[PDB]
């Protein structure tokens, strides 16, 4: 539905969608709050939010930096949903997407968990560590829930898992950039994807320049995600609050900008 | 789709991020090739006998069970090349790194024997080694480093989250998702996403097999009851594998009780944890009520996986297998106990095992009952610990 | 009179006080009973085999080797209960003192292994376990007294002389001189007064000929030379025992040459001491121009007997043996590399084997050469001695 | 010659033979001259002098502990050599006996070494670690040097032995009251080696008190050897060397009074 919406604007005015990624929680929960509000402001066009995890196997340093932070900060995945709900309740059009790992939705039941996302105003989710192969149950609670279950397609994938990722994903469908984790310092597909009729494509994983932006909307996806790039405004401005929000207005500007 | 079943019950499956898949894919259809080629298992019997020293003796304890109407036996995996049965699955998972085409390897450790066995299979088959280790297990385990390098192996350290183990098998999977291409992810136990479990368990299975030959020799018949250590399940699988069908005969696995269960310092999943998806599988785990994944506390370095292989959650959920937990101090005893009365010196991970058969004993006394504890390891590697506490 | 032959050409004897004249002329009787009883066999080999771990595997290298026309074997005695060759012996001086009604044993050690195989035969076979060790050692060797003590065995200090092993030795005759009625002394290598050198060797001759068997086994042929360290001889007269006469087969002795024979640090007395009489023995040693007996020094702590087994001096002087020093430099390279290229960490002793065959494959790598080496041992006790001097 | 005298005018007065042990070089040569002279000024019949070795195997603490004084005073085989002339020089009748063990013998020829015993006038000659199974080239060079061959007898002598020692000893025999090692705190063969004809019998270890000596030769011996007992004077008065000749004559002189 949001995303839906969202898309369908952005189409009328010929742009692409800028979506950046940050810790829930990170450096703290008021300043987090902040964060995100700034990024709003400056022109995201949805977000992207990570769930503090023990063990984020698909994340590189500097997120596994910011989960570290958030938990240093005392923040669990109850005072998440509780700004989920802040957030919302601020900004009642923009996407929210969360990006989980399997065990925080598994843990006190997989329907109970899109349920609570439901409520709270979420609107897709992605588990990183679940792949099309393992999904059934999750798909099925996001689907009963109204909530879009998000697919990552890697480089190396082939028809089959085309296929899938296309009729089995929702809002939109994450295409990676390469291999590895997530890192700031590092076409055939989205063709695919369309004749498959495979929710818009979001590129995402080392988009850290605007001209990068550019080429993804110009490759044929919808927009770029970025997240290393602007969680390391946070941990380089940690010190100061005002610099933080100053220089990460700045970054998300000229990203957005990018996208037309 | 696989070609084998990734699940036992609803233990198990392959829950890595998807740019892995292909390559749980490929070694799946490589193991399953590899295990019907003759070529292959000539190979890799090959190198366990005349490298690693198998078959292991199965040694009857005389002075041990003394009053008592228990025979007990000890499957000497300690006298294995390395020091521990990690070794034969090394040596296996080698070959096959080969057989894909993979030149190097990947590997996390805690302890640091799978590590060192890593190493030296490295070594010998001609692969670069990549070794992760958290932080503080490195600071911890200066001999095993030192000897890893001394093989050429590379050693990682990993200083994110609690810095031991578990980060030290995120660190090798994130590195993985990146190298699968030229590199081969050695994973240390009988867990993980498939067909790791299954992998691990094929290439430990002789341990079993053997000590059935060897008892049916020397006792004319199976025993009561064979009992393993449970850290991440692979020593244990091993030498339950080629018992399973055979109803008779006990299955017992022993989980670290720590400073105690009620205390909640063990590491004792299985029987004390909750079912989470880590690791890229579903297994009970050591997880927060919250769900975040926690550490596996244990006297024995070499129990620190905080989670367990998904046939053993699913061998006791049918009831085939028993599970049980023995404290440090129950550990300490054992390991006293066999020095001096046997004069082996036993890992205090095997202590473990040997520690219930102990109780068993004890217990019930007039109880006639054939035992075999599968001894994983030596412990020269533990005398300072035990020096310490004594 | 003797049953045996005490003396091996000129060298050997029994030059002990009169008072233990009758312990030794006992112990050689024992032994030739023993070894024509069928039941001592049986029980022997029974030990050997189910409680050692033999027959040790016989390993080829396959990557240290390569450019050159050199095919070598290990001889895997690291892979014995233990960590060393000595165990083979301890188990049949243990069942000799039992097959005499003796009820302790007394040993003297250096390094520490011969006392952690004293020690851990005793406890095996319920003996009461005496071990005598120069105070230097006993500093130094912290981690196998430490050892020793957990299998139940006395750990006494020896602060007499140089407090290093020969005064080790002093004490334990001086104690059997006293005790032979209900003590046995399990002296450490095949060296000492008759019967021991020949005894000793008896005990460990089933290296070589496991070795003959396992070479025509692979390579349909007898090696062209056979290598092994001597400290005191016995790991070597085991491997030499069922080659000599098979003449096409070279035997080559290593001894230690420390920081250089013309240095003077060296620990080769077979080929650089001078005949003395001490320990019961007439054979070379080391001693100052006065007389008086010296240490020998090594790199590595197990090849410290200042002497040389009988039946050594002898194979030399009668050139059927050739024997060689290999110094702690060439030592440590040879260890770096077998830990490298094969995955195997081997005890310096060891190394010094290793290192010959490493020089005599370097030095003419086009001669087409079949060699084995007696790996006597593994060298996890020398990692941070290897690693420190790194 | 010498103690076939001694016993001769021992046997007219009616008594036993005492026999002091010393470790030639012990603390000193200087002071070990000076103990000597003390000993025999005291009454000791004959003397039986130790010439330090690194490793005396059939020595107690005592005794080991002399060995090492005389090391630290760089006592060599040689100087005792030139100590045992100026003995011999001073005192020429007294009967000197040496206690060696066999490296010191073999060392630089065995012939050489009792040609340089007999030079010196040394009497006799016991190699504590030579048994008389591996005698032959020692006794055989004792005799072709005019110096005795002492063989010790054991506690646990058998009949074949006693035989052995009757015809291969001269001067004396050396009697075994107990088997282990020298030390202070520690007659069927007797008479049988009588029957043999064995040369006196003098009776050694553990002979410290006065009315031990009595007992020796009212069993037969022809007198008796006391070391550790001696030694362990010097060693308690080593800070005061008038105070160590006092004390010793005082000993020696109260057991040469109980050989009568
Ligand atoms: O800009 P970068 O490279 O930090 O991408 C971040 C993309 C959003 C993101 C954060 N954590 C993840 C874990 C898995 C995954 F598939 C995507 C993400
Ligand atoms: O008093 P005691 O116990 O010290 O005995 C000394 C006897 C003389 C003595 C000194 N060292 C020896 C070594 C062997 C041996 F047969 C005798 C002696
Ligand atoms: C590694 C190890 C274990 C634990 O691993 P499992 O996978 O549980 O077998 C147990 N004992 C020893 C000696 C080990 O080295
Ligand atoms: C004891 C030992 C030796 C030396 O003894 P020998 O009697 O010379 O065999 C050599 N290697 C090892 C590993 C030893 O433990
Ligand atoms: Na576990
Ligand atoms: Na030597």
């Amino acid at each position: 539905e949001r995303y839906e919406n969202l898309f369908a604007q952005l189409n009328d005015r010929r742009e692409g969608a800028f979506v950046p990624f940050v810790t829930l929680g990170d450096p703290g929960i008021e300043q987090s709050l902040k964060i995100i509000d700034t990024l709003i402001d400056a022109g995201a066009d949805a977000l992207e939010l990570g769930v503090p995890f023990s063990d984020p196997l698909a994340d590189g340093p500097t997120i596994q930096n910011a989960n570290l932070r958030a938990f240093a900060a005392g923040v669990t995945p109850a005072q998440c949903f509780e700004m989920l709900a802040l957030i919302r309740e601020k900004h009642p059009t923009i996407p929210i997407g969360l990006l989980m790992y399997a065990n925080l939705v598994f843990n006190n039941g997989i329907d109970a968990f899109y349920a609570r996302c439901e409520q709270v105003g979420v609107d897709s989710v992605l588990v990183a560590d679940v792949p099309v192969e393992e999904s059934a149950p999750f798909r099925q609670a996001a689907l009963r829930h109204n909530i879009a279950p998000i697919f990552i397609c890697p480089p190396n994938a082939d028809d089959d898992l085309l296929r899938q990722v296309a009729s089995y994903g929702r809002g939109y469908t994450y295409l990676l950039s390469r291999s590895g984790v997530t890192g700031a310092e590092n076409h055939h597909l989205i063709e695919k994807l369309k004749e498959y009729h495979a929710a818009p494509a979001l590129q995402g994983f080392g988009i850290s320049s605007p001209e990068q932006v550019s080429a993804a909307v110009r490759a044929g996806a919808a927009g770029a995600i970025s997240g290393s790039a602007i969680v390391k405004i946070i941990e380089k401005n940690l010190a100061s609050p005002k610099q933080m929000l100053a220089e990460l207005r700045s970054f998300v500007s000229a990203m957005k900008a990018a996208s037309r | 789709t696989t070609l084998l079943n990734p699940y036992f019950g609803e233990f198990g499956g392959m829950y890595v991020p998807q740019i892995l898949m292909p390559a749980l894919n490929q070694l799946e259809e490589a193991f399953v090739r590899a295990q019907k080629d003759p070529e292959f298992q000539a190979q890799f019997a090959d190198l366990l006998k005349n490298y690693a020293g198998r078959p292991t003796a199965l040694t009857k304890c005389q002075n041990i069970t003394a009053g008592t109407r228990t025979t007990l036996y000890l499957k000497r995996e300690d006298l294995l090349h390395g020091g521990a049965h990690k070794t034969n699955q090394v040596l296996g998972q080698a070959l096959l790194a080969k057989r894909m085409g993979k030149s190097e390897i990947i590997a996390e450790t805690g302890a640091g024997q799978h590590g060192v066995a890593s190493a030296l299979a490295s070594a010998l088959l001609g692969l670069k080694c990549r070794i992760y280790m958290g932080a503080k297990d490195v600071e911890r385990q200066s001999p095993n480093v030192f000897r890893m390098r001394l093989m050429g192996a590379e050693v990682i350290p990993v200083h994110s989250g609690s810095a031991t183990l578990k980060d030290a098998c995120n660190e090798a999977l994130r590195d993985w998702s990146g190298s699968y291409e030229t590199a081969h992810y050695m994973l240390g136990t009988a867990a993980g996403p498939h067909p790791y479990p299954t992998i691990v368990r094929e290439f430990q299975r002789m341990i079993g097999e053997e000590t059935k030959a060897q008892i049916l020799d020397k006792e004319g018949r199976l025993p009561d009851a064979v009992i393993a250590c449970v850290g991440g399940g692979s020593n244990a699988i091993g030498m339950f594998a080629d018992f399973i069908n055979d109803t008779s005969v006990g299955l017992i696995g022993v989980e670290p009780g720590g400073h105690g269960i009620e205390t909640g310092e063990h590491g004792a999943p299985l029987k004390h944890g909750r079912v989470g998806i880590y690791f890229g599988m579903k297994a009970p785990m050591m997880q927060t009520a919250d769900g975040q994944i926690e550490e596996s506390y244990s006297i024995s370095a070499g129990l620190d996986f905080p989670s367990v292989g998904p046939q053993h959650a699913y061998l006791n959920s049918i009831g085939r297998a028993d599970y049980v937990s023995i404290t440090d101090d129950e550990a300490l005893e054992a390991f006293k106990t066999l020095c001096r009365h046997e004069g082996i010196i036993p890992a205090l991970e095997s202590s473990h095992a040997l520690a219930h058969a102990l109780k068993m004993m004890r217990e019930q006394p007039e109880k006639e009952q054939l035992l075999v504890v599968n001894l994983s390891g030596r412990g020269d590697k533990d005398i300072f610990t035990v020096h310490d506490i004594l």
